[PDB]
């Protein structure tokens, strides 16, 4: 209440702050009028850092995964350092015989 | 205009897909005139969406506007109505758009969606004229998918979803109610004639619940007392709205300066006409209060105040 | 045997889908079948999978979201009535109650 911030940033700092119930109970309200592309950033940022409470409330207020995810939003997912460390960089360094480049974008071909 | 309307045959009918909400709930849909016969109703809802003939038709009224109700009373009044349509076949007609009472109905809806088998036949007779995307369900005889997102300043409405049917009647105007309210009551009293499987000789028997209200609630509710077969109705206390009005006129049975509410202008309006032709009846209102009078519970109120 | 009852039943699949490979006619008279062979050189509607149309997909489509969703249903229905839940439930609700 007191940060004098809009309602995309309440949803950001409920995100960073890992609290679902404080955005169920206060953020996600009648009339709160989200501008044109505001859940969508809010679904793909809890999307990256494995929110999964964030991704099933985003889900139940409204945006549909058909219309969110494209292939540069997908792209993107294979691509960030937010989460739990994987091994999908040891993959494609087997998969393409080495001489691997560091910072080189994984591209979706690499994936199949 | 001066009602010069085009008739053309529907061009929208089929099933819609909510893309919204972690639901995979369908819902038959079709388009048809401000002025069907109602045999033509019957038979689209008995031999193509195959359905059977109600033991019980609750028909919900309620404000357009939207509203909020305090908590254990709403879950003491959806938790009711769901119990009492789904213990029988019950048709929960409704006004189909996604506001006002239409939105509790959808959250009690949902509340036992989740929580156990079955499905709710609830029918939502809404106007063709007010869901913000006519497009996307312009599609003809095939799934169509729609999305429950709510646009704030679209100037229309959504269809609500966790509806299994919808009928949406057009008088060629887009933008405003009123092409509903005539084939709504045409098809409830063409379908309280229609006879159960016992052979006495009874129709269904239909109820009215009001939950808040308007300036036409009382209105409605007037028709319904009025009618050849006397139509029970259900009201609530906490609303606040018209509702409570009704609540409070059903005590001091037979203080008139109260009139000055301010709901509906303010002062000098003509609404105590109607509602001193109303509780002429008084025999078949039955007021609902959580834990200040009898029946408690919803199923038991709404089916004692049909027998 | 237990173990070796369940490789029998896995291996099973090998044995049926090594014969559907192999030429119909036997060691003795396989070579015909390889002179067949040679012939086809210069030249599965069932046994595997099974073909279906686009609604018969959509039937199967269906059943299955049904049969999941039933599953997450029983699986939630019968772990809420089990004596360890109620056991711990109570306990919680008796503690707030006497709180109150």
């Amino acid at each position: 209440k007191g940060a004098n911030a809009s309602a995309p940033d309440q949803l950001s700092l409920a995100l960073a702050w890992n609290r679902v119930d404080i955005a169920r109970s206060q953020i996600f309200i009648y009339g709160q009028q989200w501008p044109v592309g505001s859940l969508e950033q809010a679904m793909l940022d809890a999307l990256v850092l494995d929110r999964v409470d964030f991704v099933k409330l985003l889900i139940e207020n409204g945006v549909s995964m058909h219309r969110f995810l494209t292939i540069s939003r997908l792209e993107e997912l294979y691509n960030t350092r937010h989460g739990p460390s994987n091994t999908l960089y040891h993959l494609v360094r087997d998969v393409k015989k080495g001489n691997l480049p560091p910072d080189y974008r994984i591209s979706l071909i690499d994936i199949g | 205009i001066s009602k010069h309307t085009q008739l053309s045959p529907t061009d929208a009918f089929g099933t819609i897909e909510f893309q919204g909400g972690g639901h995979s709930n369908k819902a038959m849909y079709v388009r048809v005139s401000f002025d069907t016969k109602p045999d033509l109703l019957l038979h689209l809802m008995t031999k193509e969406w195959q359905l059977e003939l109600p033991k019980l038709l609750i028909s919900v009224h309620g404000g357009l506007q939207n509203f909020e109700l305090q908590p254990k009373l709403k879950q003491v009044f959806g938790k009711g109505l769901i119990k009492a349509a789904m213990t029988t076949g019950a048709w929960i007609f409704t006004g189909g758009v996604n506001t006002g009472v239409i939105r509790h109905v959808g959250d009690a809806l949902k509340d036992h969606a989740s929580k156990s088998r079955g499905k709710i036949c609830t029918i939502g007779i809404a106007p063709w004229g007010i869901v913000e995307n006519q497009e996307d369900l312009i599609g003809r005889d095939v799934v169509r998918p729609y999305q429950t997102m709510s646009n704030p300043m679209s100037k229309l409405t959504v269809l609500n979803s966790m509806h299994s049917h919808f009928i949406l009647a057009d008088n060629g105007t887009t933008g405003k109610y009123g092409a509903e309210v005539k084939l709504r009551r045409q098809l409830e009293k063409h379908i309280s004639l229609q006879k159960i499987n016992t052979r006495i000789g009874q129709g269904v028997p239909v109820v009215a619940l009001i939950v808040e209200g308007g300036p036409n609630v009382i209105s409605i509710v007037l028709e319904y007392l009025r009618d050849t077969p006397p139509v029970p109705v259900v009201v609530c206390d906490g609303s606040g709205r018209a509702s409570d009005i009704l609540a409070f006129g059903h005590k001091y049975s037979e203080v008139t300066i109260q009139k000055t509410f301010t709901y509906t202008r303010t002062q000098a309006q003509h609404l105590f006409i109607i509602l001193m032709e109303c509780m002429k009846k008084k025999e078949l209102i039955t007021v609902f209060r959580m834990g200040s009078e009898g029946h408690q519970d919803i199923d038991l109120a709404i089916l004692t105040a049909l027998l | 045997k237990s173990i070796s009852n369940q490789v029998w039943k896995f291996q099973r699949y090998q044995l049926i889908m090594t014969f559907h490979e192999r030429p119909v006619l036997p060691p003795p008279l396989i070579i015909f079948s390889h002179m067949t062979m040679i012939f086809q050189h210069v030249c599965r509607d069932y046994g595997l999978k099974l073909f279906i149309t686009d609604d018969e997909l959509k039937k199967v489509h269906d059943f299955e979201e049904q049969c999941i969703e039933e599953y997450f249903r029983e699986k939630d229905d019968r772990f809420n009535s089990s004596n360890d839940e109620r056991i711990r439930v109570t306990s919680e609700r008796v503690e707030n109650m006497s709180m109150r």
